[PDB]
Order: structure tokens, then sequence, then C-alpha cells
RNA sequence: UUGACCUCAAAUCAGGUAGGAGUACCCGCUGAACUUAAGCAUAUCAAUAAGCGGAGGAAAAGAAACCAACCGGGAUUGCCUUAGUAACGGCGAGUGAAGCGGCAAAAGCUCAAAUUUGAAAUCUGGUACCUUCGGUGCCCGAGUUGUAAUUUGGAGAGGGCAACUUUGGGGCCGUUCCUUGUCUAUGUUCCUUGGAACAGGACGUCAUAGAGGGUGAGAAUCCCGUGUGGCGAGGAGUGCGGUUCUUUGUAAAGUGCCUUCGAAGAGUCGAGUUGUUUGGGAAUGCAGCUCUAAGUGGGUGGUAAAUUCCAUCUAAAGCUAAAUAUUGGCGAGAGACCGAUAGCGAACAAGUACAGUGAUGGAAAGAUGAAAAGAACUUUGAAAAGAGAGUGAAAAAGUACGUGAAAUUGUUGAAAGGGAAGGGCAUUUGAUCAGA
RNA sequence: GUCGAAUUUGGGUAUAGGGGCGAAAGACUAAUCGAACCAUCUAGUAGCUGGUUCCUGCCGAAGUUUCCCUCAGGAUAGCAG
RNA sequence: CGUGGAGGUCAGUGACGAAGCCUAGACCGUAAGGUCGGGUCGAACGGCCUCUAGUGCAGAUCUUGGUGGUAGUAGCAAAUAUUCAAAUGAGAACUUUGAAGACUGAAGUGGGGAAAGGUUCCACGUCAACAGCAGUUGGACGUGGGUUAGUCGAUCCUAAGAGAUGGGGAAGCUCCGUUUCAAAGGCCUGAUUUUAUGCAGGCCACCAUCGAAAGGGAAUCCGGUUAAGAUUCCGGAACCUGG
RNA sequence: CUAUCUAGCGAAACCACAGCCAAGGGAACGGGCUUGGCAGAAUCAGCGGGGAAAGAAGACCCUGUUGAGCUUGACUCUAGU
RNA sequence: AAACUUUCAACAACGGAUCUCUUGGUUCUCGCAUCGAUGAAGAACGCAGCGAAAUGCGAUACGUAAUGUGAAUUGCAGAAUUCCGUGAAUCAUCGAAUCUUUGAACGCACAUUGCGCCCCUUGGUAUUCCAGGGGGCAUGCCUGUUUGAGCGUCAUUU
């Protein structure tokens, strides 16, 4: 019923390789045997095995990168996230919250009240 | 296109005037909008009520003159007679507006007048303190209306 | 739509050709090319004088007016004759207006409701309802307007204590505030002589 | 008599949503209500259709008849139950597509998430 | 032209692969529209235009 | 000889940014003609179409170098008015605002010009660590040809006197909002017709649910939903209510009096001229060229100029939400709209097929049946098909498929007919038929 | 007619619309030329031509006056409802 | 009077048959029209009081679609020309084979190519449509197969010319200009070899790129082979470039 | 070689309705109307008298307060100089 | 008298009107703000057991991963029914990926699937040649870094 990704994410690189080069074989043989059988399936299932598998590597691949580049600036710009090209432009949350001295003092000086009418 | 005895008339409609026609659809779609912010302002906002007091002040313009009417903010010298600072009123809901002059007795006295019975009818919810709700009223306006002297 | 049969560069072929005047489609290999086209009698073009938003849909009417027609049909409404002229089986029941216990406003539930039309006997006009439901004539049937039935009692109540949702799942039974009667409820299809089911209070803040 | 902006009273909305309903919104639409015993037993009314509960036509031309569903065939709106078909003339036999509505289920297909089902609509007795 | 692009020789290629009638088991589907290859090129009627 | 500075370069130097698309609405530039004037050139169309540059969820405008002349209003924007008015115009055709007033929404502000001079107090970057929309330490660099604090005309600043009053940022739980999930009522009771009951009749039930859709015909009660509520899940933020450590700080801000001051924008205002534009008319704005200010100054005050006053603002620097717009995008709800020659060109593999070198042009085309149950089998024929048989409620539904008009056509039946036919009045004859 | 040089011709290339190109015909410029084609302004304007969709009832004309850049039109008075 | 839609009403009509359509059948109205019977048909529709309009067709060389008379008519007559038998086939003037008679007559009706086309090439099956007769045949229909290169071309060069950069113009889309008012560069190597590198001995540029399948140009021939490929495959025998 | 006849195939132009004349009158040259002459199915090949035959909203002429190409000390402008 | 012509009716034709349908259009209102050098819109070419298109997708190709639901998909074939399960589906959702050749399109070009340069690595003795794999080389501009030029110019040595 070809290959979980739940199980493949608790192998090594190594065996997911391996596991990709007979799944390719297998492919290949099943192409071959595709030739004189007519309306043979299981290719497809063998190529959403291979798929599977390399997607596990490349989610260990960028997992292991992330780690790598875990806490420090400039992350690679793949690895960053994308939101809007206008919404990574944008100012920072903590730029546009930025005040001067003077307007800090008389905002908190002068802040808006709570008040009510009572008549 | 001169015809019979009819008044000379001066429809301007020579241009793509169909272009720009705005029939209004959403009168009521908009009222309802403007409910629904005013809705909302109101609860947003503390306890307030939804607008700032007005001075009183007489209109230019002798057709007018003869009325008195909602002004934009009361004068920096109606603010210091009523004892406020402006940035004091400006934030516990009194407009200021610091163009207009004093030059009317009267005037000035009403607005000073209506000034003191706000801050007598106003509470001010400390900063750091308890301040049970307090039963927010609406309009201002409507609490200190204008009246004709 | 405003481009409606003007979307083609069609142009007259002029006179010289055997064909009439009309602008025709150019270019060819399509079959719409030479056809006909911005004429109203024109297949694909556009319709004579295309219906324009700025049509005058509301109508304004005089608030004194508009107050004359409503007071008519509350008037009308105590004429059993007009109520009955006007659909409305009011035939075996007590004298016009029909005047209930406010008691009926406080009603919370549609059975109750209902129980307490027929005991004042709506009954008839609210089988004339249920009954007089058919399936709209034409084309307005697929127009979200798919059933057509009789008008119920219209009852008029004073304070809405969950007489309106009791009612409101009543086919053809109808609810208002005395504050505000409606003249298309009043006079529907400006017919005169609504059956009306007045509560007390309703009736007392008449005046 | 409805109340929310959020519900249409468009008959062509309607319609479309569902003709073009996909199979996961199907499987609610084909609901069939549970017989008098089943509902006495479970204390619900109707469940979507499984493919292997058991039913019982209770309308149309085969009122009466009682089998095992063969597949809910959500793409043609319907259900095929076993033993309740079309013999051709050429000897075959096709099934009868039956709507959910029309059937009662007399006997659910029951496992963990049906259980589940069951109690979060309420009943009794998994 | 025998001496042709490799960008003509594949439009070529698509153009032959897509030169084929209706496939038999559509025509079966359950709701099934598709009559025939409203899209049949044939060198002979209607030329490619490259 | 070395080390600077200034300016200018180079690097696949470290980190970033711009292009293009969309473009309904929005900010500008550029820019017609058809048309109207019953001709036509000014005018009009129109400061529009087309072309070009540039944003957003709105944009722009915006806190007066304003309006006014009043007992004075007081940012901008939008609506109702002003007003088809003042005014412009071969004063012809036509065009045409603005103040006030009512309302919607309301919000205010900050730089330059100041010596911190007893202390560049300011900032980017690199690096290490951390509680990572950032912080701290360190080190280059930027910067005195001026980066911070302090002030923005409403003021305000430097000194002296007197005191009083006020206050900073994160967690946790709720709340607000967004995106969703799930549960929540009542007949498939009987009779008739029907292929099918969802029809009619009888008896019932729920109704805060009788909106809508589906199911073999008009279904509240068969199904989904609907109505009313309940229970969750993931996010945005602190709009705001408790919770507790952060307690900032002999820091910051406000207030009165006395005194000395009070910096406020230049090829700019303004003027001449030219062109364009405006309702703006001895010149409304704009722009080119020439001239070119002042500081009790300058601008405006809708008739050019001189003289004397007065009134009102403070340009030549800047930010700002809402009310406003929206034939584009996304998500919804609707209609006295159209019902396949209609409605978008396109209900369908439609901007498709197809035409043109190209720019571009651009169709036609929906409906068997409840369900293929899509006609097993026999017979004639080479076959297509026919005749049967059969399925189906119906084949007068056979995929050349709901109904199936007319033009036109075949067969049958009737009638008439010497170079038209058709028609009117009247009756004979034949056929047919209502009423009593 | 001409047929060995002002020759014929392929391909590449250049010149684009009030523009090109022309041993010159207003010729040619994709069957389009005394101003190409395409789309838009544009449903351009037309005193001019054609058409302008049910019944019945009642009443019922004018081609004449004056003026017009007017003479195939309009205004005006008259006739009519 | 009639039509589409709307409010009210007749608790109107209807699968025991709505609407529609046909009907030298009947009734009513002067008429617009209305009503009924019969047949066909299958899912909605009507009377009345009002509301509303994209509301009534014989025309417009009207628009779209369909259909006639003409009319089984005009005609299917250029390119010398066909005939006999057999096979196949249901069916042969047209297919195949054989025989005969002819033509293109090497400036071909032959054998290849360029542009263009794009599978028309070839095989098998096959004739509903197309091949203006026919068809068993086909450039048709259906299914498949087929195009093999260091040496043949493209690729490289420059031609007329096209066109960035540096600059200048233009509100701008973009225009000019092609070595120009530019600080426009890497390949040789002593030394560096703390590393054959930057510094640092020492030599050279009035310049991107595109532009030819007929111009220029490194190098392949013969024999055989397929249903369809051949200077490409196979066998043999060479050559050129780079290393 | 057609035309002709046959087998197969099979259009188009045009068409108010159609198609015998003479005279009359009539929009002043009728296929229809009036008065006469007359007049018998269904047709084939030719033919060019007629259908004021067809092909095209006359290109000539005139009108339009409709254009355009071209010219000129028409009016008013304009690039350039 | 037939034939022929014409009129009407029935049935059968031609044709697709009418009627009734409608997952479409059109108009109005309400709510929201989100394309792109982290490569957009658009284009080319491919991808399914059997597909030409539509739709979806990109050599991980009508798709992978994740989450939810809970037993399908369906035209046939195939597989499965453990399906009381980390589990069907042409399901929904969608936050992780893949994303050919292009395209503002970015090494130079492009009527060419043409031609380079640099780094790491692998093979052919191989730093130089050939080839395979992986990663890069556009322009303008800003801040900074480094290396520079100019008697533009200061100080110092002189
Ligand atoms: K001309
Ligand atoms: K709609
Ligand atoms: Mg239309
Ligand atoms: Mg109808
Ligand atoms: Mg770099
Ligand atoms: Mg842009
Ligand atoms: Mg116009
Ligand atoms: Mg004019
Ligand atoms: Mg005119
Ligand atoms: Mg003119
Ligand atoms: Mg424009
Ligand atoms: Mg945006
Ligand atoms: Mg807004
Ligand atoms: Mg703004
Ligand atoms: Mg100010
Ligand atoms: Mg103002
Ligand atoms: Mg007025
Ligand atoms: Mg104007
Ligand atoms: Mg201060
Ligand atoms: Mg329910
Ligand atoms: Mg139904
Ligand atoms: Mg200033
Ligand atoms: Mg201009
Ligand atoms: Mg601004
Ligand atoms: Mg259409
Ligand atoms: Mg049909
Ligand atoms: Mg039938
Ligand atoms: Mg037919
Ligand atoms: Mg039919
Ligand atoms: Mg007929
Ligand atoms: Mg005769
Ligand atoms: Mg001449
Ligand atoms: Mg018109
Ligand atoms: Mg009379
Ligand atoms: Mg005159
Ligand atoms: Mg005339
Ligand atoms: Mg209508
Ligand atoms: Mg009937
Ligand atoms: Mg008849
Ligand atoms: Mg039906
Ligand atoms: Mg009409
Ligand atoms: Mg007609
Ligand atoms: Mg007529
Ligand atoms: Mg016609
Ligand atoms: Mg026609
Ligand atoms: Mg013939
Ligand atoms: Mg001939
Ligand atoms: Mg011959
Ligand atoms: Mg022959
Ligand atoms: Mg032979
Ligand atoms: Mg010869
Ligand atoms: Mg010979
Ligand atoms: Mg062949
Ligand atoms: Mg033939
Ligand atoms: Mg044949
Ligand atoms: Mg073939
Ligand atoms: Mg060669
Ligand atoms: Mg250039
Ligand atoms: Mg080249
Ligand atoms: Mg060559
Ligand atoms: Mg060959
Ligand atoms: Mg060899
Ligand atoms: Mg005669
Ligand atoms: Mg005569
Ligand atoms: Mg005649
Ligand atoms: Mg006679
Ligand atoms: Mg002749
Ligand atoms: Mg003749
Ligand atoms: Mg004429
Ligand atoms: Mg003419
Ligand atoms: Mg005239
Ligand atoms: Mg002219
Ligand atoms: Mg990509």
């Amino acid at each position: 019923a070809g290959v979980k990704a739940y199980e493949l994410r608790t192998k090594s690189k190594e065996q997911l390789a391996s596991q990709l080069v007979d799944l390719k074989k297998e492919l290949a043989e099943l192409k071959v045997q595709k030739l004189s059988r007519p309306s043979l399936p299981k290719i497809k299932t063998v190529r959403k095995s291979i798929a599977c598998v390399l997607t596990v590597i490349n989610e260990q691949q960028r997992e292991a990168v992330r780690q790598l580049y875990k806490g420090k600036k400039y992350q690679p710009k793949d690895l960053r996230a994308k939101k809007t090209r206008a919404l990574r432009r944008a100012l920072t949350k903590f730029e546009a919250s930025q005040v001067t001295e003077k307007q800090r003092k008389k905002q908190i000086a002068f802040p808006q009240r709570k008040y009510a009418i009572k008549a | 296109a001169i015809s019979k005895n009819l008044p000379i008339l001066k429809n301007h409609f020579r241009k793509h005037w169909q272009e720009r026609v705005k029939v209004h659809f959403d009168q009521a779609g908009k009222k309802v909008s403007r409910r629904n912010a005013r809705a909302t302002r109101a609860a947003k906002i503390a306890p307030r009520p939804l607008d700032l007091l007005r001075p009183v002040v007489r209109a230019p313009t002798v057709k007018y003159n003869r009325k008195v009417r909602a002004g934009r903010g009361f004068t920096l010298a109606e603010v210091k007679a009523a004892g406020l600072t402006a940035a004091y009123a400006r934030t516990i809901g009194i407009a200021v507006d610091h163009r207009r002059q004093n030059r009317n007795q009267e005037i000035f006295d009403a607005n000073v007048q209506r000034l003191k019975e706000y801050q007598s009818k106003i509470i001010v919810f400390p900063r750091n303190g308890k301040a049970p709700e307090a039963e927010q009223v609406l309009s201002a306006a409507a609490t200190f209306p204008i009246a004709q002297p | 739509s405003e481009k409606a049969g003007h979307q083609t560069s069609a142009e007259s072929w002029g006179t010289g050709r055997a064909v009439a005047r009309i602008p025709r489609v150019g270019g060819g290999g399509t079959g719409r090319s030479g056809q006909g086209a911005f004429g109203n009698m024109c297949r694909g073009g556009r319709m004579f004088a295309p219906t324009k938003t700025w049509r005058k849909w509301n109508v304004k009417v005089n608030h004194n007016e508009k107050r004359y027609a409503t007071a008519s049909a509350i008037a009308a409404t105590a004429v059993a004759s007009l109520v009955l002229a006007r659909g409305h089986r009011v035939e075996k029941i007590p004298e016009i207006p029909l005047v209930v216990s406010t008691d009926l406003e406080s009603i919370q539930k549609t059975k109750e409701a209902v129980a307490a039309l027929k005991a004042v006997g709506a009954h008839s006009d609210l089988l004339k309802v249920l009954k007089s439901k058919k399936l709209r004539a034409g084309k307005g049937k697929y127009r979200n307007r798919r059933w057509t039935q009789r008008r119920g009692p219209l009852v008029v109540y004073a304070e809405d204590n969950g007489i309106v949702k009791a009612l409101r799942n009543v086919p053809g039974v109808e609810t208002a505030n005395v504050a505000s009667l409606n003249l298309l409820q009043l006079a529907p299809g400006a017919h005169l002589g609504r059956f009306v089911i007045w509560t007390e209070a309703a009736f007392t803040k008449l005046d | 008599a409805k109340q929310s902006l959020d519900v249409s009273s468009d008959r062509r909305k309607a319609r479309k949503a569902y003709f073009t309903a996909p199979s996961s919104q199907r499987r609610v639409l084909l609901s069939a209500p549970l017989s008098k015993e089943l509902r006495a037993q479970y204390g619900i009314k109707a469940l979507p259709i499984r493919r292997d509960d058991e039913v019982l036509v209770v309308r149309g031309s085969k009122k009466g008849q009682e089998g095992k569903i063969s597949s809910v065939y959500r793409l043609k709106f319907a259900v095929q139950v076993d033993k309740v078909t079309k013999e051709k003339v050429n000897g075959a036999s096709v099934p009868i597509n039956l709507h959910p509505s029309k059937l009662v289920i007399t006997k659910l297909h029951l496992d963990k998430d049906r259980k589940a089902l069951i109690q979060r609509k309420g009943g009794k007795l998994e | 032209a025998a001496q042709k692009s490799f960008r003509i020789k594949q439009k070529m290629a698509k153009a032959k692969k897509q030169n084929r009638p209706l496939p038999q088991w559509i025509r079966l589907r359950t709701n099934n529209t598709i009559r025939y290859n409203a899209k049949r090129r044939n060198w002979r009627r209607t030329k490619m235009n490259i």
C-alpha cells in the first residue's frame, strides 16, 4: 500500500537513500513489465512511494539546516517566512511603534482618559 | 429646437454624464453601516459619549448671526478660565480650538459655564484605580444641549 | 450590461452589396463574420433603450397622505363587510374589531399562540392559509418566489413579549406593533379590510 | 423563516451547492433514517449511510425489500443494495440506484468512529 | 522543411500526440456531456500556423 | 618616507532595494476629434476618449499665508443646499463655481531656524551571548559641513520665587475580533390514483424550525438544512476587566507670578510677459523666460492704480484615522431583471473552434428516460438497417432522443381546373354539425 | 515585345501611412490606395431614404400668412383635437 | 382586446393530465379576441381587482435560423486514350496482377532538394463521411511503426544591417548613437611560493552582442542493409580537431 | 469537343402574385383594370421580341448649409527659417 | 377519365418554433484587503493503468507531506474490506515541500533547446583537455567592508 511518511521519519538518511534506490529499481522494473502487461497500476503506488521518500529526505535536510541556522540572523531565503512581498517589506513591530522622546513624554503625561457622563 | 411658449431650460447634459451617475441605492445599507459603526465605536471606547463636548458659538453672515450653534472647540482662554489645560481637556473629551478667539463676553461666559457643568457632570476614571462601570451615555451633545439665549 | 451588444468592432458594409446597411461583424472564418450587429433588431445586438439603474424605483409619498391611507385602512379593518370581501373568513366570529386579552402578547410558544387564535375565532383564516398554498405561475417561481398563499390575520400588539416569535412561523399570520402600523399589511394588494386581531393594550394605545 | 445573514434562501445557490457538493459533503447529504427498532435502541433519528449498513426500502417499486448496502455511489447521489437489482434482458444483473432518504437502516455497521458518532449525536449504548 | 528548429519539432510532436479521436471509455462516464473530439486537427483542413 | 583628509572609482565584497503584473476606484502628465453651434474659425464636446508615469485598501486632502466683514466662524473630506445662481461666453450655442446654513465623521500635530559645550549625550553595521519583529557587552564606522534631548507660533526659551499634582513596560486568565468544527424538533400511520406519492382524503406531531434544496410529481414533519441555543479548535492584538513580580524615579510632565527675549523656510514671494486653464471677468490656478523682495514684514480681502487705514491668516518644509470612491480581486446576501436568437461573446472542453502575416476578429452549440432498464433472442440483408420480440408509465421518449409549430414534402382521402390563383354578395349541390 | 546587362531571380536587409516608395500611372505600399490595415472615440452627425407591431368609437386637417445662410427644413399665425 | 412579470383574492385548475401544439368541429363578441369538444402531450397554469413594462409585426435591399420554385435544371467537355482477361469483393469503367495500345520524350509527367507543410512517409485493419461518377482504392478513417552523424547542416565568422553599454535627449512609453567627451583588460611570467598569489619586475585593445541551413568554413568514402532511415545503421577502409 | 439522350452527381442568378393579345383610359408605353379578340391536359429542343429581364440604394445632372484629393496673396493659422 | 396543379384533413417527413425547465448571465447591497527578484501575471512543453480536451499538477508531475473526517473511487481495469483504523477518498482542510523550459527574467544569447566564465567534487595519467554531479556569475541605487586613483590636498621625512 506504499510507504508511510511517519515510518520513514524514524529512519536515517542512509536508510532513506537506500530505500529510494530500491524504489527506483522497482519502478524501472515495473515500467519494463508495463510494456508487456496491459493496465499495470502498481507503478502509481511505486511513484507515490518515491515521492514520499524524497519528501521525507528533503524534510530531514531542511530541518537540519534550520537547526544549523537557528537563532542567528540571515537565515537562507527559502528558509525564511514566505509572507507577501509587501508584508516582508513592511516595518517590523518594533518600528512604527518607535516614538520620539517628546512624543513618549507627552503621551505618558496626557493619555486618553476614561470618563463617563452622569448628568 | 425653440418651440411654443415654454420657459428656457438649462439642462447641463452635453457631456458624457451617464458615465458619472451616482444613484444612492446604498442609502439604507449605509445607514445600517453607520449605526453599526457607532455601536462598535461606543463598545470599543471606554464608557464615553461618542463625541467631544462642543462650545456655543455665534454664526457669521447676519443671515445667521441671529442664531447660536455648536462650534468646533473651546478656546484656550475658555479652557483656562474653566480651570483646565488644553491637553487635559482633550484627554477628558473636550474639543479645543486654538484658532477661535473670544471677543464676546456673553459667549465666553456661556462656554466657561458649560465647561464647568461638563466637569461637574463627568466622572474621570483613575488611571490605576477601580472605577466601577458608570452607565455610559452616548451623546454629550444631547446631555448638554445648545440653548439660544 | 452597459457593454452588452457593443462588444464588437462591426461596421456597416455600406450600399452597393445587395445587403442591408446595418453594421456587420468583420473578419472571416467563424460564421459570426458578416452578421448584423449593434441593432435592437439584430440577434446578439444591443436592446432598444437599454434599462438603466437610474430609473425611478422608490416613489415619494406625502407623509400626511400616507397617514391618511393608513387611517383609512385601520378604519376599514373595523367594517366586517370589507373584511369578508377581502377574503378573511370571519363569519362565525364575534364583533369586529376583534380585541383579545393582553395575555396574548406574552405567549412564547407557537402551539399556544395558534390555540389562542383558534379560540378567538381565526381558525377559518388559519385554515384558508396552509390550503391556499400553490406553486406560483410563471418565471417568478425560480426567482425566489416559488410559492404563493393567502394572507392570514394581522395580530397587533403594544409590547412584544414573545408573541412575534410565537406567531412568525404560522403561515399567513403577521404581527405588528400598534405604534408602527403598516399600510402594506392593513390593506394587502391595495384591498381594504384586513382581518386584524388587536390586543387590549394595542386597542387602548390606538387613541 | 431564516434569520441569519450567512444562510441563503436562493434556489440557484442551493442547487449549485447540492450538485457540486464534494464527496465528504455528499456523505452527509446521503443520510438515512434509522428504523423504529434502531431509533429506540440508539436514541438518534438519522445517520449518514455506510457501505455495510443493512436497510429496508420503504418507498418506490422496491418497497418492502431488504438487503445490505453494496456501495454508497456518492457521485450519483445514490446507494446500491445487494439483492435489489434489475435483471436485464441479456441475463445480466445491474444494481438499482436507491436514495437513502427512501430507506431505513435496520442494522448499523458499527466501528469505533461510528460509535463515537452515535455518542456525539447523543445516542446510547455505543 | 526537413531542416526545422527544435521548437517547431516540439510543437509538431505535441500536435501529433493530440491528433487522435476521443477515447472510447469516455462517453461512458456518469454525466459526460462530451460527445466527440471537437479540437481534432488535420493537415488537409486547418493549418497549424506554426 | 610614511600617515591622514576631500573627491572619484572597483569587487560574483556584507546586507538590502527597484523593475513586472493588476489597474474598478485614486495621484499627476499628455491630449484629441467626432459632436453642438442648424454653416464655421473662438467656444462646445472636454480641462473628456486614447497615450505615459505612480500608490493603497482606499487614494488624495488635511490641521489656514482659510472663510469672512459677522454679535464673527475655525483641519480635511462627503451628502443636502447655495445653484443652474455670482460669473464666464462669436454675452451666440452653451458653460458655471464659492462663502454661509443642516448633517455624516471628527484628531491632532512636527521639523528648520538655539551652545550639550562641565564632557555626540545620537545612529548603522560586525561580532559573542541572550529572554530573538528585538536586548546587552565589545569593536570598526557614520557624524561636529551637526547625529541626540529641549521649542513649532496655539507658542515657546533663558534666568528668579513658591510649592502642589500626576506617571513605565512585560506574563496568566477572561473579554473583543478573525477562521473554523460539532451537537441540538416533529408521520414515511391508513385509503384512492399513479411506474414512482412528494397528489387528494383521514387522523396526528413539532413550530424561536411553514427559508431553501434533495428524494422516481406541489414534502414543515423522509434527508440535508432552517430556528434556538450548547460545547469545542486554531489564530491577531492588548482595544479593556481581574492576577501577580517587575517600582520606574530624588527621573519625567503639568500648573502661577516677575523679568529678558522670542531665532519662524529665497531664484522664494511678488512683478512683467507668453502659453494653457478657470465661473474668476485690467488676467482663477499652472508652467516657460526676464526681473527679483522684506521683516511693525509678507499674503489675502474676486475692478486696474496712487494715498491713508482696517480686517484676517503666517507661504515658499513635513506627518496624520474616520466619514468619501470603487464595471478590478476575494467572500457573502439579494432582485416586480433574462429564461438558450434572451441574459456577459461564452449556462456546454468560450475567449474555445475557426480567420488573418499581424494588430486583432471570434462563433455555433443546453433538455431520452425515475432508473439504460440504451432493445437479450429470432428472422431478412454483404452491410447499414428492416420486420418481429423485448425494456419502459409512455419508443407518439431509440442517444438522428422532452414537447415537437410554420415554411417546405411524401402517401392516402375529398374536391375543382379551356391562357393564373386567391376574394365579396347571393343561392344550388355534396360533406359536416350545433341548438330545440 | 524582349532575350547577355538600365537583364531575370531566390534569400537576407532597409524605408511605415499624410508616411514610405515611385525610369511618374496618383502608380505601388498583403485581392485594400487621390492617403493601407486594426481597435477605440462611436450607438459620430444627418433638414435626407427606408421602416415604425392590437381593435373599435367620436371628432377631424394642411400645403396658406410673416420671418429665417430659407427654397427637401424650422419658427410663427391659421386649419384640428 | 392581448403578452411577460408583481400585490390581493377565487381556501381557483391540474399526473383521474397543467402548459404547449394540431384540429374546411361547436359557441360568444362589430373586433382586437374569448370559450368549448376531439387528438397529441407531459408539470405546471388560470379568472377577477389592481401594479408594472424590454407588452402586440407583413414589410425596414430588416437580424438569426430554417425552407422552397428554379430543378433532377445549368452542368461534371482544356492537359491525344484507352482495351482484354484473371484475382479480390455483396457490389469493379475506376482496386490488384498479367497482356496490349499510348504519352511525358532528359528545359520530363524522371531522380533530388530550398521555402512551406507536419506525419501527408510505411504497415495492418478498413469505407459512415471526403476523393463534385464510383470505389473493394487513397494524401481518407482507425491502430501502430518509422527520422540513428566527430566528417551532411545548424552551431562559428562577418555582409547590408540590427542593437545594449558609457553618455546625451525625452513628461514618459522610450529616442539617438556603436567607439562614441568612459578609470571599459586578462594572458604571459620573474618573483610571491607566510598562497606560484593581491601587492609587486616586465608585454599588449580606438571594444558587447545579433546578422547567411545559397557567402566564408577542420575532417568520410565504398558495398550491403529496412515495410518505411542512411555520406547517419552494418562491414571494410580513412580523415580532422582537442588532449 | 459540347450542346442532345441515358446512369451517377448536382448548384446558382432570380422570384409581390404571376405570365396570350388588340385598343382604351390610366403616373401620358398593361400580365392584371374596361371593351373586344379569344381560350383544352401534360410537354421536348431551340430562340433571343417582351418580362420598360438580371447584375449595382445612377458614376451623369441637381439638392444637401455632406465630404475628400489638389491649387492659389480665399479666411485663419503653423513647422521651419 | 387518368396524370399533373391547387386547397383541406390524417399519418409520415423537413426543421427546431412554442411550452415547461436552468449548477448561467445581469443588476443592487454588504463585508475584507492579500500579486511579484523568497521570482508574479502570462507562455511553452510535459505528467494518469487505459485521456484528445476542460480542470489539476511539475521529472516528488490529475500529484508528495501535514491536519480533519471516517470507508470509499467508479467508465472499465486494479486494489482493499484489518478496513473497532496514524486509515479509503478525483473528500475537505492546508501551515511542510516539489515546482521542467520560460517569462519583470538576472552569465552572454535566443527564428539556436547556441556559447561561455568561476568554486567544490567524480571519472578518464589530469591544475591546463574531455565529461558527469552540485553551487554560482544581470543592471541601477542605498548603507557598510576591502582594495585603489587624483601635485584636489594636509601633516611629516626632507
Ligand atoms: K480622395
Ligand atoms: K443572481
Ligand atoms: Mg444581447
Ligand atoms: Mg407561460
Ligand atoms: Mg555581495
Ligand atoms: Mg509599476
Ligand atoms: Mg457623441
Ligand atoms: Mg456645427
Ligand atoms: Mg446639422
Ligand atoms: Mg460641417
Ligand atoms: Mg485614459
Ligand atoms: Mg496592494
Ligand atoms: Mg474608508
Ligand atoms: Mg494619505
Ligand atoms: Mg499652524
Ligand atoms: Mg472648515
Ligand atoms: Mg432656486
Ligand atoms: Mg468646461
Ligand atoms: Mg518641555
Ligand atoms: Mg434535524
Ligand atoms: Mg420536486
Ligand atoms: Mg513657515
Ligand atoms: Mg494642456
Ligand atoms: Mg499628505
Ligand atoms: Mg447566447
Ligand atoms: Mg431540444
Ligand atoms: Mg408520453
Ligand atoms: Mg430531426
Ligand atoms: Mg422530439
Ligand atoms: Mg406544414
Ligand atoms: Mg394550356
Ligand atoms: Mg491624371
Ligand atoms: Mg440610432
Ligand atoms: Mg366628421
Ligand atoms: Mg441671416
Ligand atoms: Mg421626400
Ligand atoms: Mg420582461
Ligand atoms: Mg392538456
Ligand atoms: Mg389548418
Ligand atoms: Mg417531466
Ligand atoms: Mg420591444
Ligand atoms: Mg415576420
Ligand atoms: Mg406595415
Ligand atoms: Mg428580406
Ligand atoms: Mg436569410
Ligand atoms: Mg444536364
Ligand atoms: Mg464546360
Ligand atoms: Mg482530356
Ligand atoms: Mg478511367
Ligand atoms: Mg493495369
Ligand atoms: Mg507531344
Ligand atoms: Mg512521344
Ligand atoms: Mg501512402
Ligand atoms: Mg463521389
Ligand atoms: Mg460512394
Ligand atoms: Mg492515417
Ligand atoms: Mg561540414
Ligand atoms: Mg538603439
Ligand atoms: Mg552569429
Ligand atoms: Mg555555406
Ligand atoms: Mg529514403
Ligand atoms: Mg561505420
Ligand atoms: Mg396589350
Ligand atoms: Mg394612350
Ligand atoms: Mg408586368
Ligand atoms: Mg376580359
Ligand atoms: Mg439564348
Ligand atoms: Mg427578351
Ligand atoms: Mg440613388
Ligand atoms: Mg450611389
Ligand atoms: Mg439651405
Ligand atoms: Mg473640406
Ligand atoms: Mg517557478
